């Protein structure tokens, strides 16, 4: 706890040595916290800001006087829906990962230089990214792999002999 | 790190610990390990003010040249410059961006003007001299080893009285008036 | 180590900046304007086709 | 039966078909014949067990556990016990060797501990933060009062830095040869120590950083602010890369497991909290604490340690996804379904500044006001390290080759994701069907090229106008075709 | 299009009329409205306002026309002064343009009015004589005279200007 | 005079709210003195 | 820093620590108050009673003021009124509160000291020296 204990000659008149320590130590007064700023509101503002700049931002832009009479009174019939266009924004707003959990914020706006460690497109032989990351799924070097199969994952996929003449194949 | 094979250096031609782009290149360490600064970070100081007063030069010159103001810093600036003594004469105006540099803004030290006053033998031992604390400038001892004399105390840079050196050099000139103390 | 590495190569040959520190030659000044004539000139005839 | 440790996390044509099947036989066989290293592994873990039900595991004391320990790990039981110099502070190195020691009046001391080899003492007469070892005995680093600074093996000061205006919260990620500086001012700044280079500046806007810890798994830094918040962050987006609400008020320590996976949290407010990170469920909270835990660490067996200023109590086995491993503090009712301390040691009247596990040996080092204790806890510490990246039994010639090497796999800096897996795939473009084209006068230069771009231009527009060409009453009906 | 969405609220809310941009015959027409707009000639303001901006000039040099109303807007062309023949018409606009448009801004800053220029026909906006000295200065050079003399030139109509 | 040979960043309206607002010799030569003042006292 | 009471019960003790702890004299009545009032977002520096001594202020290095009163949502210590200095780059530098008048005295980082009227914030008096 706090204040706890100090014995110098020029402090602690009171509180003095108790080997016994028995039916005299029942104070127990425990500290309490405050109410500081109640950061769970803080925080869901900061996801509701976050969220409020997300979901594809789609703006209203519409004619502002074209064709209809804008300006100074005369609120004419037509309902303005004109330009309801929308730009891509980064993630919609049911596929964060925030949706489901509890005070946390993620955000996903992608890197521009995390561009650079990707392929743009898929590979030729693996047709599609899940035979692809199926493929280099598991490493090779000596710190993640056994020695025994570490030797048998490399190896060329021609081994020849080393200086010889290489025959064509007369087998049947 | 352990003198890196060609294709080792081939490959991290850019790594080296011990010195980096901030020390602008072994100048620092170089310079004071030299000329016996014993105060650290203090070619920062020299170049700061070699550069610096090129700074304000080109910051000086380039105000219309008309205006008083200009004239009253330049002089200013410029007689400041020669009563501490880095520029032996006074009337080179423009072509301060050239000469006062680090061989001569060490050179009001006083280690190299106790060498050139031929008090010492070398600076090797004329700071042992001036740390033991037997060289006056002045009325009054100076200590410190990275001291600028400037140019009106350069005459009055000598040894106290009541010290072994002074003692044994007019023992050895045999003129040893043992009045006032020695 | 060099078919470890070789293998690694081999493996990692789709990544972008390997792909051109691989890539690349000193192809000489001939053979590198005619063949970048020639592939103008197929781009345009694609076009066209 | 050890396979989850090892684990790493319908097509038409036929060769493709053979291929992925070889590949993931490769996958599986590899897995099982890496699983089957630990029969060979060379030595056990300790414990320490109860084997009755009176004999608690935490009425145990370094007393008796010194008398029934080894005679190597007992006089590997240190007490470096300083007092002209303030409320001292431990970084052991990577691997186990080396220690450094720092305490808050001047005194900053690297030094081998199972040696008594004191290879670099310095005194200043500034308050000296924390201090760490970069990647060896021979540079550590020290965030002194307003200039963070780096130093040689034997204590010349090699480099002040310019940046980093002050600095109380410092580390390094190895293998990117990466230094780390949080400080009182809302910055976080990176720092290469190898080429030199400052790379990011990530302005924290979120007040003081309260804590900090770092991930080993995949290097992002993990801040924790006085709004509660736990934020972690890497030099690849100037934002907060995620955000977390660990506790209320500020959180005065974090800790990361080793691998990645969990992070246990101390507040001010009397409150523990332990997380999920790779799924950032919080996992189970602690109440009740009476003090607030103002340092927590983890061990590398899943051990962590409180630090309650006075008080020491070490969990085992409290990160676990049950209800069960929740850490409690007293078997009450005849409940044993609860998680009491595994043990705890209680010092006199000073405050405990920080803890570290020691690498790999059984043993917890704690800094305090007069010094360094350390604690002997049985299956705390690693027991079987892998000698090609750290090792506890150097000599110059492999420190020298393992500098070498690692300078020469620097992973750049652009690698640390929130997931270090996640470097090998497409860039999210991924087409699973891909269309692989098979099933779909200088005024008068000026103006003639104006005029070969507007013909681009309604070529252009002409194409997507006969693209989307492509794409897409009785009185009326007899006057039609008008 | 593109400048529609600062033109109509000096249109609307600071001067008080009403705007209609009309499709039609692709034009721009503007009623006073009788029940609360003042400023019996904010309409002829407002009117000039858009006839500037359709003419040449930018969006603020037509605000600049539209706040403080005595700036008018002078026109003339190339073909009545020499009859500027096509290959001299293109050293003329080259030459009142100069590099980088820098003639053009220069006579712009000088003479405190701003001009704009099409292919045979030049547009002066400003004050009365201040488009008298940028006429008299750009007949000149449209006549044929050496940049660094009509700097002088400008200079001294700078000094009167001072 | 100068002839400022770049565009512009203001409007006529701009221009003539200058000339309207300003109705002690140049202010840059100002700061110019304060900097050189400064930073020859700091030299010195 | 530290504040006292106007009896000699309380103390205030402001810390670099994001805290600002009250703490009571003696240990017979240690139960009433031994809070530890946390939220601002960098350093405390400083912290005061009123007169009635049902409102405790305390003050920021940002610039922040912050009014604890007791309350409801036993029911504990709520802040329930936030001002704000809005200098530019001038942190909070020194800081008193005369409780008998109401007026807090704050002296910036930059030279500027300004004076208010605490319970409504109202700004007194600005200058700088």
């Amino acid at each position: 706890s706090t204040r706890l204990k100090i014995v110098d000659p020029y402090g602690g008149s009171d509180d003095e040595q108790g080997d016994n320590v028995f039916m005299f130590k029942q104070q127990d007064v425990i500290a309490e916290a405050f109410a500081g700023d109640d950061v769970v509101a803080e925080f869901q503002e900061e996801k509701k800001r976050v969220i409020d700049d997300e979901d594809d931002k789609e703006v209203d832009t519409t004619l502002p006087g074209w064709g209809e009479w804008a300006g100074a009174g005369s609120k004419p019939k037509n309902k303005k829906r004109k330009f309801i266009k929308k730009v891509k924004g980064v993630v919609n707003k049911d596929k964060r990962r925030d949706k489901n959990l509890q005070n946390v914020i993620i955000n996903e706006k992608v890197n521009k230089k995390n561009l650079k460690y990707q392929s743009s497109a898929v590979p030729f032989p693996f047709e599609n990214r899940e035979q692809y990351e199926r493929s280099l799924r598991m490493p090779i070097g000596q710190e993640w792999t056994s020695r025994a199969s570490h030797q048998e994952l490399i190896k060329p996929r021609i081994m020849t002999k080393p200086g010889q003449v290489i025959d064509p194949l007369k087998a049947p | 790190v352990r003198k890196l094979k060609h294709h080792e250096q081939k490959l991290l031609k850019k790594v080296d610990f011990l010195e980096w782009k901030q020390d602008q290149g072994h100048r620092d360490t170089q310079v004071m390990r030299t000329y016996h600064i014993q105060n650290r970070e203090d070619y920062h100081k020299y170049n700061r003010i070699c550069g610096d007063i090129r700074r304000l030069a080109n910051k000086l010159s380039l105000l219309p040249p008309t205006d008083p103001f200009r004239r009253k810093h330049e002089q200013l600036l410029l007689d400041k410059l020669y009563a501490m003594g880095v520029l032996t004469t006074k009337s080179k105006i423009s072509d301060l961006e050239n000469k006062v540099t680090v061989s001569a803004i060490c050179r009001r030290r006083l280690p190299v003007i106790m060498h050139r006053l031929k008090m010492a033998e070398t600076i090797q031992d004329a700071v042992k001299f001036i740390e033991q604390g037997h060289v006056r400038v002045g009325p009054n001892l100076i200590n410190d080893p990275a001291y600028l004399v400037t140019r009106n105390m350069e005459d009055y840079v000598t040894w106290v009285d009541n010290s072994k050196i002074k003692k044994t050099l007019l023992r050895y000139r045999n003129q040893i008036d043992d009045f006032d103390f020695s | 180590k060099l078919e470890y590495d070789e293998k690694l190569k081999e493996r990692f040959r789709h990544m972008p900046e390997i792909k051109r520190i691989s890539r690349h030659r000193h192809v000489p000044q001939v053979i590198k304007k005619a063949q970048e004539i020639k592939n103008i000139e197929l781009s345009s005839i694609k076009r066209r086709e | 039966e050890n396979q989850n440790k090892f684990e790493r996390s319908q097509t038409k044509d036929k060769k493709l078909r053979a291929g992925l099947k070889k590949i993931d036989e490769q996958y599986k066989k590899a897995v099982s014949s890496a699983a089957a290293t630990d029969y060979l592994l060379p030595e056990s873990n300790g414990y320490l067990e109860p084997e009755n039900e009176l004999e608690k595991t935490f009425k145990v004391q370094q007393s008796e556990i010194k008398s029934s320990v080894d005679v190597s790990t007992a006089n590997k039981a240190l007490d470096l016990s300083l007092k002209e110099f303030g409320p001292y502070h431990i970084k052991y190195a990577k691997n186990g060797t080396h220690l450094l020691i720092t305490g808050r009046k001047g005194h900053v001391a690297s030094m081998d501990w199972r040696k008594g080899q004191l290879r670099a003492e310095l005194f200043l007469n500034e308050t000296c933060h924390s201090a760490t070892y970069l990647q060896n005995e021979q540079y550590f680093a020290v965030a002194q009062k307003k200039y963070t600074f780096i130093y040689d093996h034997e204590g010349t000061e090699l480099h002040r830095l310019k940046q980093h205006i002050e600095a109380r919260h410092l580390d390094f990620l190895p293998y990117h040869y990466l230094l780390v500086t949080a400080g009182e001012t809302g910055w976080l700044k990176y720092h290469d120590v190898s080429t030199g280079q400052l790379v990011s500046e990530l302005r924290t806007k979120a007040g003081p950083t309260m804590a900090m810890a770092q991930n080993p798994w995949n290097a992002v830094m993990h801040l924790g602010h006085s709004n509660g918040t736990v934020s972690l962050w890497s030099p690849s987006m100037p934002e907060p890369l995620v955000k977390l609400l660990s506790a209320r008020g500020p959180v005065n320590s974090i800790a990361i497991d080793r691998s990645g996976y969990y992070m246990a949290t101390t507040g001010a407010d009397r409150s523990m909290k332990i997380w999920d990170i790779r799924n950032f469920k919080q996992l189970h909270s602690v109440e009740s604490l009476p003090t607030p835990g103002t340092n927590v660490s983890i061990s590398d067996t899943g051990l962590l340690a409180l630090s309650r200023g006075p008080h020491v109590t070490l969990w085992k086995d409290a990160l676990k996804l049950s209800g069960d491993s929740k850490p409690c503090f007293g078997s009450m009712g005849g409940n044993p379904h609860r998680n009491t301390p595994y043990m705890s040691h209680l010092f006199a009247g000073n405050k405990v500044e920080n803890l570290g596990f020691v690498p790999f040996e059984d043993l917890l080092g704690v800094g305090h006001q007069t010094g360094i204790t350390n604690l002997i806890v049985p299956g705390a510490g690693e027991a079987n390290y892998d000698a090609l990246e750290l090792n506890p039994f150097e000599t110059k010639k492999q420190r020298q080759e393992q500098e070498v090497r690692t300078l020469l796999n620097k992973l750049p800096a652009d690698t640390i994701t929130l997931d270090p897996n996640s470097i090998g795939s497409v860039d999210k473009r991924s087409s699973t069907i891909r269309l692989n084209a098979k099933d779909l006068r200088s005024f008068l230069r000026k103006k003639t090229q104006n005029v070969i771009d507007e013909r681009k231009l309604r070529v252009q527009k002409q194409l997507d106008k006969e693209k989307n060409i492509r794409k897409r009453d009785v009185i009326e009906e007899a006057l039609s075709r008008f | 299009r593109n400048s529609w969405t600062k033109i109509y609220p000096p249109l609307v809310e600071h001067l008080k009329l009403q705007v209609r941009m009309n499709l039609k015959t692709k034009s721009v027409e503007l009623r006073t409205n009788p029940k609360f707009t003042t400023d019996p000639g904010a309409l002829q303001k407002g009117a000039d306002f858009i006839k500037a901006f359709t003419l040449g000039f930018d969006l603020d040099d037509s605000i600049a026309l539209l706040r403080l109303d005595d700036l008018y807007i002078e026109t003339f062309e190339v073909k009545d002064v020499k009859t500027l023949t096509g290959d001299h018409l293109s050293r003329a606009i080259g030459r009142i343009a100069g590099k980088d448009g820098k003639t053009k801004f220069a006579i712009e800053n000088a003479t405190r009015t701003r001009i704009v220029l099409a292919d045979s026909k030049i547009h002066i906006l400003g004050g009365f004589t201040h488009i008298r000295m940028a006429r008299e200065s750009v007949v000149s050079l449209i006549l044929g005279s050496p940049p660094g003399k009509v700097y002088g030139n400008l200079r001294t109509v700078a000094s009167r200007l001072k | 005079f100068e002839l400022s040979d770049v565009k512009s960043s203001k409007s006529l309206a701009e221009i003539y709210e200058d000339d309207y607002t300003r109705a002690a010799l140049s202010e840059e030569l100002q700061k110019a003195h304060s900097e050189i003042s400064e930073l020859y006292a700091n030299l010195v | 820093s530290l504040t006292w009471s106007q009896d000699s019960r309380f103390i205030l003790t402001t810390s670099k620590d994001l805290s600002a702890k009250i703490w009571s004299v003696d240990s017979e009545e240690k139960n009433l108050a031994a809070t530890t009032f946390n939220g601002h977002r960098d350093y405390v520096m400083g912290a005061f009673f009123s007169h009635d001594q049902e409102k405790i202020y305390t003050v920021s290095k940002d610039g922040a003021v912050f009014v604890w009163e007791f309350t409801k949502r036993k029911y504990s210590w709520r802040i329930t009124k936030k001002h704000f200095f809005y200098a530019n780059q001038a942190k909070v530098k020194c800081v008193t509160f005369h409780p008998a008048t109401r007026l807090l005295a704050v002296g910036f980082t930059s030279g500027e000291f300004r004076l208010y009227d605490l319970p409504d914030f109202t700004l007194i008096q600005q200058l700088s020296m």
